[PDB]
């Protein structure tokens, strides 16, 4: 279209570590500057 | 955590030494707030399908 690229990401294979690390019982969180959690997979995981 | 303090006391280096390799792992798991007996299994996660496709 003849613009500029827009701003990249979360790359995939870091959500295929986080999982992998779940299925080894360990629970991995990502955190913002309050320590709050960040959801990053778009609350497709999330059990409502 | 009270008795291995006592321990730290000792005037031998080994036990001195070894009460303070017990200690370290007592005190990451007070500070952490994790429990010692969820290191036993009851329900194993399942990768999702996709990942093992």
């Amino acid at each position: 279209k003849g613009e500029d690229v827009p701003e990249p990401s979360v790359p995939e294979s870091f959500r295929v570590l986080v999982k992998e690390l779940q299925a080894l019982a360990l629970d991995v969180q990502t955190l913002d500057e309050k320590d709050n959690p960040v959801d990053i997979f778009e609350g497709l995981a999330s059990k409502r | 955590e009270k008795e291995l303090l006592e321990e730290m006391k000792h005037p031998s280096r080994a036990r001195r030494a070894k009460a303070r390799k017990r200690l370290e792992v007592v005190r990451a798991f007070l500070d952490s707030g994790n429990r010692p007996e969820w290191m036993i299994l009851e329900a194993v996660p399942v990768l999702p399908p996709d990942l093992r496709p």
